[PDB]
């Protein structure tokens, strides 16, 4: 995917919603964060009743 | 069940004269009385809600006071007994 | 819905070792200590509650 | 017909109020320093201090951010957070202005009605901790890694359930009634 | 007097009820 | 006289004992029945969730695929 697009020479620097994890870690380096954020569910919910 | 309830109600309390006692314990004149019973409904309807709502207004080990040690709760078990044994051994 | 379940923050990836790591990070830290992270988050997200 | 449909319609009124404002309960405050009182302490009733210990990271950045604000809040508490926080349970502080976890912490620990603002979410100039280490050092791969991959783990999150916790979540009024029989009989 | 006593009476009999209720028929 | 007394008590001798008691009691049904309906108005997690931890075909728990989500559930063990 798009990390082909930095390893592989296609760009220079990945500017994305890129999220923090080991082996991306491993291979590329990063800098500091400048959006914290968790994982979290998204359901469809009907809040009224007639 | 005493004084649970008539916290705030005795400081909002403060021919018509029977009229206003009987339609609480029940032209334009006959307008404004009929809007003032109709507010005095509205406002014991409150009343009675809000004592509902007062009246309907403690775990295991999983507790923050009993993993995180507190001088307010006394945990205290039977010494040298089985408990103490499996208190002995895990991290916290 | 649900508790945040893996609380890393977002990151502007880069090339490993690459000459620009410490001034991109440094720039975004200083950013994000400044007003400007706060300034460009706040007209483009959360502005919206219905 | 017409009075059974009344009594009826009152009976679901008395109900809808009642669920209402049953499950109707939360606390709110100032919006921080974002807010013109926070941007402008000197008004009809400034407030009485700001508790922002100097030597830290807030204190560099209050500084270099509103230098006014910065000068005003000498009035702060210099031997320790504990002071500080007795203090305005007390009532001689206003507002405490600090770091945002050792805050939240003790917000959570404490007893009592205190909370924290609602910039719990709208934290400002957010930034996180960190082992620091010297610079250029070759511990910085391994650590960088070692940490991370501690991270995308139950490790972190299951250390910090363990360690900073202790309930009291930092989520009643009458004389609205009153304010509407007031604005009724107006 | 009586009245006033008979419709606060009622007005926590209905609260007590639907406090009773709440927690009812498992 | 009591078909119309009927009818307006329950949208308020021993005959008027009676009719006194009919009306406590009509009373009492309304009582009941709003309390009744404020009672039925009064009457989803996180990865705790035993669906969200033990697979179910009632729920399609789908992410992006090839995405750090991915990577996240690919190391863990359940
Ligand atoms: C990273 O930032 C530093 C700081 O500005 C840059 O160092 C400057 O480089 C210019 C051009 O070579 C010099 O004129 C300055 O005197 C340097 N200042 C300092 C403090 O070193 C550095 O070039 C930047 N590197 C990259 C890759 O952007
Ligand atoms: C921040 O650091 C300064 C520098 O030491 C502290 O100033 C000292 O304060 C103590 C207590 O009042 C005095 O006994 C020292 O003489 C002071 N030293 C200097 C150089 O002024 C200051 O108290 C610190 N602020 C805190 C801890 O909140």
């Amino acid at each position: 995917g798009m990390m082909g697009e930095l390893l592989s020479g296609q760009a220079d620097m990945i500017v994305a919603p890129l999220t923090i994890n080991n082996e991306r870690a491993q291979y590329i380096e990063f800098s500091k964060p400048f959006k914290y954020q968790g994982l979290t569910i998204l359901v469809k919910k009907e809040i009224p009743r007639s | 069940t005493l004084d649970s309830f008539m916290q705030p109600f005795q400081s909002t309390l403060w021919l018509t004269l029977s009229s206003a006692m009987w339609f609480s314990w029940g032209f334009s004149a006959r307008i404004l009385g009929m809007v003032w019973a109709g507010f005095a409904m509205i406002i014991v309807a409150s009343y009675t809600a809000n004592l509902a709502a007062f009246l309907v207004l403690i775990t295991g080990i999983n507790d923050p006071r009993l993993r995180n040690p507190s001088d307010k709760f006394i945990y205290a078990t039977v010494k040298q007994s089985s408990v103490d044994i499996y208190f002995r051994r895990q991290v916290c | 819905t649900g508790e945040l379940f893996f609380r890393s923050g977002f990151g502007i990836g880069m090339r490993k070792d690459s000459p620009w790591k410490q001034n991109v990070s440094l720039s975004i830290l200083k950013s994000h200590e400044n007003g400007f992270m706060e300034d460009l988050d706040k007209t483009w997200v959360r502005y919206q509650e219905c | 017909v017409f009075a059974f449909f009344a009594v009826i319609f009152l009976a679901s009124y008395t109900a809808n109020l009642a669920a209402f404002m049953i499950q109707e309960e939360y606390v709110d405050t100032v919006s921080g320093l974002s807010d013109r009182k926070f941007q402008r302490p000197q008004e009809q009733y400034p407030p009485l201090k700001f508790g922002t210990v100097p030597n830290g990271s807030t204190e560099k950045n209050i500084r270099s951010n509103y230098p006014d604000m910065h000068s005003y809040m000498v009035r702060y508490n210099q031997p320790r957070v504990e002071e500080a926080l007795t203090q305005l349970k007390a009532g001689k502080l206003d507002a405490f202005i600090y770091d945002a976890a050792v805050l939240n912490y003790m917000a959570r620990k404490d007893e009592g009605c205190k909370l924290v603002t609602i910039g719990s979410g709208k934290v400002f100039a957010t930034t996180g901790y960190g082992i620091a280490l010297h610079k250029g050092s070759r511990w910085k791969r391994p650590i960088d890694l070692a940490l991370l991959q501690f991270l995308g783990d139950d490790e972190i999150e299951m250390l910090e359930r363990l360690w900073l916790s202790g309930i009291c979540h930092n989520d009643m009024s009458s004389k609205l009634d009153i304010d509407n029989m007031a604005g009724v009989f107006y």
